[PDB]
């Protein structure tokens, strides 16, 4: 007689697959659902560069830490990248108020521009160029934050400062200032004449009065004094008024800012690689299509769901067993 | 295989066939060979591809998100976030894994199903004009050629033609 | 359809039938007509309804919840919440979509299965007292009427009755 | 010979359904799983009305903003509805302490009743009926929050206030008070004689001392002064003691409050429609049964899970193809 | 049962059988008895166990977590956490319940499938050397003994041996 | 003729199972997936005991509440267990700053040891052994927190305290201090001579100045005065300086602390049962294997997902129907 026989394909494939009821099943064709490849660099998010502070904290950068720079004349960014432990933070020891909140606000910026709000030389009846310490060494010469001024008494006098700035720009503006909390009463008189002192700042919103807190503390970068910093967004048509009797660290520069979206600060020791993704990782970018990845939990972007496994291998073909 | 196909009557699948996924293997008086079936193989490729795609395409909700941001006096909140991230990882990890497991199973059964379909289409097309071997093979009660098996694939096999050639050839084997 | 039913031997389903979901169509010497099967159709309705319900009723955990509440000095927390809401949206959206996809498939196969069940119940009830056409149809070796087909639906068809009427009628067609 | 043929139903349905392996499949009968219908009104939650502040913030309401009313003489509510940007907030510019927390506390209340704690006329040796400003214009006449009193010096004197109230009701009661932070020293003396000033409030829990903060600020509704408010729950048997030398904005009314559960503040521009649901939405109520909806994420109640899709259509019948 | 097995041709399963899950029941000229099938029963146990395990083992992501921690000026955040906990409960509760429902269904069908597999293996091994009763039972055209049914289980039944004993015995019953 | 019949197993099982399409299906064998058994005691997490404060709040414990003890000379723990409403908290009424955050920090500790930081007898020119009240009755004799000293004027004098401690240990150390907020001016003078008063504490981090707040309050444990407490982690090489004029509650003891992980505070009325788990519950431990439990939501450990149901019963065998 004559025959016909029905059969199925089989090839030289050795790729295994798992089943609800069976393990290590040899299959004709298979498809990995799980992304495992990254590119080991930092990239633009949707064609917008990150802000990569190299050895600086955000604080370090915003205040002018002498060892950081103001070279971050990048007008716009999509996310910020700090190192694990940036080396350049507050050269002069101190504190920064609502730092994290400020960091979050700054994580993604549509426009950012540095403006000389109160110019270093307009302090006619106070000493502007002397507030300088070995805690912030610039080039062997001792120094201090660039974007902020440490005012000292002129002659043996510190007149009450009364001074304000109208935001006549259209952009919101971020403004910063600080107090010096000296170590002791002598140190007070030496820097500012007056024993009792205050800074008061008012906005349409802000209503603060700082008062220096004198106390023996431990030296930090050789300094037992402390610097405490403060900020706000000054709204387009508003005005900020400062008034001090003196422990005042005056703004010099402030930032025009246009904020149109949030992101986060990423921690990575990687460097920029001219490059773009829709999804970024402290270990590198992902050119995603898979709905799952196992690279790293702390992503930024439109990413595959992060998963804890090595294999998500889906069966295309059939039971290809020798 | 559930449908008596792969683990069943058809022990092993022909490697000799490159044409497609499913097919035939004749041994007529000209020679022998295997040409795969097309509407079947095609409908399968479509189906599997479609499954793969929908598994990818139905997540097409994801959107912008991020990394990690509280100071060490906000530890309770850091913990809150951890748990949340952790919890999502547990959800997705479990779902993905089981999804794959379940769908892999249904896939391998889907193939078995089609094989049995194909077997049964042939079987019915030619009732007692052929012998059911059990190897997943059919033997003809009559003689057959190459052009003969085209209608077999086509679905245009004519029963009343070779019926009385089989019918008499059937009684000859009987006793 | 996987079970050789819908995409298989029964090409197209009778619109002429309103009675139920599954059924028969006779063409005896009185006339012709279609009365649906009931235990089958009934068991299916039950099953589909049940599937729909359990898909609804098994969520019967949800409970009181809300909208959104932090000032613009708590933006990190607002973000925390966004993620969380966002993440649940991604989970539920994905699950629901695939749940539907998967269960829809199993449903259409469930119907095919039952059809083939019904086909095979008839088939076995009357071994060689009937001819297997391949259209999903059976031709009787003997003559049959309306009351005759009641036992066919019933499951009370008697084989040894019309056997020798078939047996002789079978050899008449042979050669 | 004679025939029987097995077949399946088919009707004039054109409703399509999707499958893991197939798209656009025509089906006999189908069931939508996804709720899409709302009724565009705000309704009671389980037969409990919401509190719909019309043009008032919660703050505006609680303090008596003149343009708001005290007509919110509804005793009980299930959730609150503020507008996106209520027009009537703090007519006199200022701040409110733990405002959100208090909003959250107030979002759902079992009983609420306004009680005269310290009568506006019991201030014999201070001026009660003068603390009034053009920032809170009532009917052309200028004025001030109703539920709170802005005490001014009588003759040229502001005796130290010592004053307390025992909560002798059974209900917790919510109490509110403020400081005035004047613009300058002259303004201080004008309103209150004494240059140095304080308010101190004590409970079995609260232990505060406020001190007005003088500073040049920008005018807001024509005022560069500020009002800062504060609150607590005064427990049934307890007592709150006020003492001031004077920048004191004294309670007149406080609120009996019974809290038996939480909800949230909803933001909607809709109005009440006499009506009930188990689930509400800023765009309207949902008479839910489906396990999924796509109307709006910000719900209140027992809701179908909110989902991102248009079709969750489940196959009832079979392959009804022409 | 979907495959015509449990709810179908085999009405009721033999309690008399302790050997395994699936098996045979002979009634030859020596006596009668039931010895279960082993490769089948074994492959099933394997499968079911495996399903149970993977359902357990694939969660093997979970890890360290906790209870609850905000004061009553942090109620908004307490609510944030509630929502999240609540939301996970709604996810897990729903999935687990439906997982069980779906997989239970597939299990009971998996058994039906194997039964029909076993039925069809026997059926094909001995084409027309046996009668198809419809009770899920086969009657031999020839006589048979105990050693006879070993090859039947084995898969070593020889068709061309008892063919002409059946063939003549078949015509004797005919008319 | 002769027969063979194919059949399936059936036994005397009556365990039901549910199906997507079918309810109450009788089955041959079945497996419960859902854990419901706990052991009703508290156990070590991975061989590390919990800290079970019996009738004490953490505050009560950390400060030396006389009714608590310092017997908690357990050097390490994995989680803390407080009761619902511990009886022994702040015997002297008052407040504890960042209490929750401290609780959280303490929930799991690698090493913990109590060190005498500023010894009770080194107060030569102040009264150390007098700061005692009936609010903290010890054995009928009235008394006060053990780990902290309430300094009073000697003769009729309270010299300005200037005093510091260098952390010369390798471990971080947790330090605590308080202010006393007297009821009135007379009470001030009585305890400390000086009418105007401050405590200032400085770290390389901490820069605080406290000022007592005088006010009529309600008696609590017969006391209308109040005690406010504060804390920090003093870093290995750092130093804390205190300076007070006097309302100072001086540390006596502080804690060395090594933190290598977090957990939480569990609320339970249960007692220790010598015993171990990987997963604990206020109602008892779970020896988990199942991926789901329904015991209790507030777990600590590596637990099965908590679920709302009684049955997760999976079919092993087949349709075993009589
Ligand atoms: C910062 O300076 C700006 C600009 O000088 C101040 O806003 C200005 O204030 C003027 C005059 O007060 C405003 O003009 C006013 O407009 C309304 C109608 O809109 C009119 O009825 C008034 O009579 C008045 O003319 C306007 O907002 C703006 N001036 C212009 C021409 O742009 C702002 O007040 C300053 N910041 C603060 C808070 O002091
Ligand atoms: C807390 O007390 C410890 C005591 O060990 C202090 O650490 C010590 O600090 C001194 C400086 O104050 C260091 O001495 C220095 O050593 C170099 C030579 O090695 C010498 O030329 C200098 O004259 C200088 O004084 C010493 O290295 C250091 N010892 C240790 C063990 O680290 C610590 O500074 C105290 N905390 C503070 C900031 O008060
Ligand atoms: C507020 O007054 C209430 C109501 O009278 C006081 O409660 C009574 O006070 C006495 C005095 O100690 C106690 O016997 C009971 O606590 C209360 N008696 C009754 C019959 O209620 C309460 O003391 C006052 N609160 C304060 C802070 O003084
Ligand atoms: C199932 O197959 C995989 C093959 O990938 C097995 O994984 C093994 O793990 C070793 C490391 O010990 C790898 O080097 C090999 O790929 C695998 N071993 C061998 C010899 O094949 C897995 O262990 C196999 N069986 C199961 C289910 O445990
Ligand atoms: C099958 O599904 C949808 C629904 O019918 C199709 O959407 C259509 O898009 C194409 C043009 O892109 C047109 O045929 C119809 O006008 C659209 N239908 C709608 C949404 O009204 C879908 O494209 C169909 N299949 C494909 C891939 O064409
Ligand atoms: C399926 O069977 C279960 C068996 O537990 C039924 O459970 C009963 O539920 C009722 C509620 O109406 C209780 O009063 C009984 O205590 C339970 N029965 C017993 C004694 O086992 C369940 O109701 C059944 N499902 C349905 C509704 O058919």
């Amino acid at each position: 007689g004559d025959q016909i026989c029905i059969g199925y394909h089989a090839n030289n494939s050795t790729e295994q697959v798992d089943t609800i009821m069976e393990k290590n099943v040899t299959v004709t064709h298979a498809q990995d659902i799980l992304e495992k490849k990254h590119n080991g660099k930092l990239c633009d998010l949707d064609g917008v560069k990150p802000l990569i502070l190299r050895d600086c904290s955000v604080a370090g950068w915003l205040l002018g830490n002498p060892m950081c720079d103001e070279f971050i004349n990048v007008p716009e960014w999509s996310y910020i990248v700090e190192k694990a432990n940036p080396v350049n933070d507050l050269c002069y020891p101190g504190d920064f108020n609502d730092y994290e909140e400020l960091k979050h606000l700054l994580s993604r910026i549509n426009h950012f521009e540095k403006i000389q709000i109160i110019p270093k030389s307009s302090w006619s009846s106070h000493e502007a160029s002397l507030g300088v310490s070995s805690a912030c060494p610039y080039q062997g010469k001792s120094s201090f934050f660039r974007n902020v001024v440490w005012l000292i008494k002129k002659n043996s006098t510190y007149p009450t400062i009364k001074r304000s700035y109208n935001n006549t720009n259209q952009e919101d503006l971020l403004v910063l200032w600080g107090i010096h909390h000296p170590n002791d009463a002598a140190e007070q008189t030496k820097l500012y004449q007056n024993p009792t002192t205050y800074i008061s700042v008012g906005t349409s919103t802000l209503n603060q009065r700082l008062v220096p807190r004198i106390a023996t503390r431990s030296k930090v970068n050789g300094q037992s004094g402390r610097m405490e910093f403060f900020w706000t967004i000054l709204k387009p048509n508003d005005a900020i008024n400062f008034e001090s009797n003196g422990n005042f660290i005056a703004p010099e520069y402030a930032y025009k800012i246009v904020k149109k979206g949030d992101s986060t600060i990423m921690k990575s020791e990687l460097e920029y690689g001219n490059c773009n993704t829709k999804c970024q990782t402290p270990m590198g970018a992902i050119n995603s299509s898979m709905p799952f990845h196992n690279i790293h939990p702390l992503t930024i972007g439109e990413c595959p769901k992060y998963v804890k496994s090595n294999r998500l291998v889906l069966a295309t073909g059939l039971r290809n067993s020798p | 295989g559930l449908f008596g196909a792969i683990a069943g009557f058809i022990e092993g699948g022909w490697q000799g066939m490159v044409d497609g996924w499913y097919g035939y293997h004749h041994s007529n008086e000209q020679g022998s060979g295997y040409a795969a079936d097309k509407e079947s193989t095609q409908k399968a490729i479509d189906g599997v591809t479609n499954k793969v795609n929908s598994i990818i395409d139905k997540m097409n909700t994801q959107f912008e998100a991020v990394g990690r941001e509280f100071n060490n006096l906000e530890r309770r909140i850091e913990n809150l976030n951890k748990k949340m991230e952790d919890g999502f990882l547990d959800v997705w990890t479990y779902n993905a894994e089981l999804l794959v497991l379940m769908e892999n199973e249904r896939t391998l059964d889907f193939h078995d199903s089609n094989v049995k379909n194909l077997y049964d289409k042939v079987r019915l097309q030619l009732r007692d004009n052929a012998k059911e071997l059990g190897n997943g093979c059919f033997e003809f009660y009559h003689k057959c050629d190459n052009e003969c098996m085209e209608s077999v694939r086509n679905g245009t096999y004519d029963y009343p033609q070779y019926s009385e050639e089989a019918r008499l050839k059937r009684e000859e084997i009987s006793s």
